[PDB]
DNA sequence: TGCCGTTACAATGTAACAGTGG
DNA sequence: CCACTGTTACATTGTAACGGCA
C-alpha cells in the first residue's frame, strides 16, 4: 500500500508540475507579444490617419 | 506628385492592415482559450505572473 | 543563427523523419546484413519516447547517405515552424500552367529577382496604372 | 447579417455570452471590456466590414447599440 | 468523360491509397470491433496484385465516410497521370509570400479570372506598357 | 443527383544558391 | 577553407469547392 500510494503521489506531482510548466510559459509569451504588437499598431494607425 | 506620395500612403496602409489583422487574430484566440478554460485552471495555475 | 534551436523538438522531428523513411522502405541503417539492420530499427522504435537518445542512434546506425537530406529537411521544418506563427511570414503554395510559369520564370531570370519579387513588380505596375486612373 | 455579425464579433472579441450581448449592453460595464479590450473590439469591428473609423467618432462608440448605429 | 480509366492501374492506385491510409492510422473499415477491422485489413494486405477483388473488397468493407475522399483522390491522380505526359500540360507549383499571394488573389477574385489567367493578363499588360514606352 | 474535370490550396521533402562565423 | 543556416523553387500527394453534363 505504501509503495502504491507513493508512486501515485509522485506521478500526480510530476504530471501537474510539468504540465503547468509546459503551458503557462507559452501562454505568458503569447500575452507579451500580443501587448507588444498592439503597442506597435497604434502608432502606425495614428500616422496613417493624417 | 500626389500619386507618388499616395503610393507610400498605400504601403503604410498595407502595413497597418497586416498588423491590425494579426492583433485581432491574437485577441480572438486568447478569448477562445479563456472561454475553453472555464474549468477554473486559469486563475492562478495558468496565469503564473512570475 | 537566426532561429532558436530547440533540442527536444528537433530530436522528435528527427525521430519522426527516420521512422517515416523506414516505413517508406528506404534503408536508413548503414548495415547491409538483415539482422543487424532489423535490430537497429527495433531499437530506434523503442526510442520513440526518448528523443535524446535518437542523436546517438543516428551516430551509431544512420545510413551515411542521409546526412545531407536530414540536415536539409529539419532545417526547412524549423524555418516553416517558426514562420507559421504569423500570417505575414507564412508562405502560400500555388500551381501554374507550364506556359505561364515558363514566361514568368524567364522574366524573373531576366530581372534577376525571385518569383515573389517579380510578381510584386508586376502587380505594382498594374496598381500604378489603377492609381493614376483613380487619382 | 450586420446586426448579428456585430454580436459575433463582440462575443468572440470579449468572450461574453451571446445572450449577454443585447443592443443596449455597454461594453465596459455590462461586457466588462476595458481600455485595451475595447480597442481590440473596435479593431475587429473595423476588420470585419473592411472599413475605417475616425478616432473621436470611434471612441464615441461605447455600447452595442452605438456600435451597430455607426456600423449600419 | 475525358480521360479513359484503366482498371489494372486505378485499382493499384486504390490499393496503395488504402494501405497508406491504414499505415497512417485512418480507420479503413466500417467495423468498430478491432478484430473484424484487423481481419479485413489483413485480407486487403494479402489482396495485393488484384484489381477485380480489391474493387469488391472496397464495396464490402470500405468505411462509408472515406468514399468521397477516395473518389476525388483517384480523380486527381488520373488527371495528373494523363497530364504528366507532355510538358505543356504539366503544372508548375511555386510558393508565394503571403502579402503577394493576398494581392494576387484579390485581383483574381475581383476580375473573375484564375491565377494563371490573371498572371497571363498582367504580364501581357506589362509587355504592352513596355512597347508603349518603347 | 452523382460522376468527372478543374482549381487552389496544405504539408512535407530536396536541390540549389547565398550568407555567416569559426 | 569549411561547416552550418536561411531562402527559393520546385515536386509529390491529398482535399474541398465549383461547375459541366447524363
Ligand atoms: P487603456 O486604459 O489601456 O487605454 C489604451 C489607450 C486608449 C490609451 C490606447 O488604446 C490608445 O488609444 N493609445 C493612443 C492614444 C492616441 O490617441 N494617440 C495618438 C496617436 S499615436
Amino acid at each position: 500500500a505504501i509503495r502504491v500510494t507513493q508512486s501515485d503521489r509522485d506521478l500526480f506531482k510530476h504530471l501537474i508540475t510539468e504540465a503547468t510548466s509546459y503551458v503557462s510559459a507559452d501562454y505568458m509569451r503569447h500575452a507579451n507579444e500580443r501587448r507588444t504588437h498592439l503597442d506597435e499598431a497604434l502608432a502606425l494607425r495614428g500616422e496613417l490617419f493624417g | 506628385e500626389m500619386e507618388n506620395v499616395q503610393k507610400k500612403l498605400r504601403k503604410l496602409e498595407r502595413d497597418y492592415y497586416q498588423i491590425r489583422e494579426q492583433v485581432v487574430s491574437a485577441k480572438a484566440g486568447w478569448c477562445a482559450v479563456m472561454r475553453m478554460v472555464k474549468d477554473n485552471g486559469v486563475e492562478r495555475r495558468l496565469h503564473r505572473r512570475e | 543563427m537566426k532561429y532558436q534551436q530547440l533540442e527536444n523538438l528537433e530530436c522528435g522531428w528527427k525521430w519522426a523523419y527516420l521512422i517515416r523513411k523506414h516505413q517508406e522502405g528506404e534503408p536508413i541503417t548503414k548495415y547491409i546484413e538483415n539482422s543487424a539492420a532489423h535490430a537497429a530499427v527495433d531499437k530506434l522504435i523503442k526510442l520513440e519516447s526518448e528523443p535524446v537518445r535518437v542523436l546517438e542512434w543516428i551516430e551509431q546506425h544512420m545510413n551515411p547517405d542521409l546526412f545531407n537530406r536530414m540536415k536539409q529537411t529539419i532545417r526547412a521544418r524549423r524555418k516553416r515552424h517558426f514562420n507559421a506563427e504569423h500570417q505575414h511570414t507564412r508562405k502560400k503554395s500555388i500551381d501554374l500552367d507550364f506556359p505561364v510559369w515558363h514566361r514568368l520564370s524567364a522574366l524573373s531570370q531576366r530581372r534577376g529577382n525571385t518569383l515573389s519579387e517579380t510578381i510584386v513588380q508586376l502587380i505594382e505596375d498594374a496598381e500604378r496604372k489603377e492609381k493614376y486612373a483613380n487619382q | 447579417t450586420i446586426e448579428e455579425r456585430v454580436k459575433k464579433i463582440i462575443g468572440e472579441q470579449l468572450g461574453v455570452k451571446q445572450e449577454e450581448v443585447t443592443n443596449n449592453a455597454s461594453f465596459v460595464e455590462d461586457l466588462g471590456a476595458d481600455s485595451l479590450d475595447t480597442v481590440e473590439l473596435v479593431m475587429a469591428l473595423e476588420e470585419e466590414f473592411d472599413t475605417e473609423i475616425p478616432d473621436e467618432e470611434a471612441e464615441k462608440i461605447t455600447t452595442v447599440q452605438a456600435a451597430i448605429d455607426y456600423i449600419n
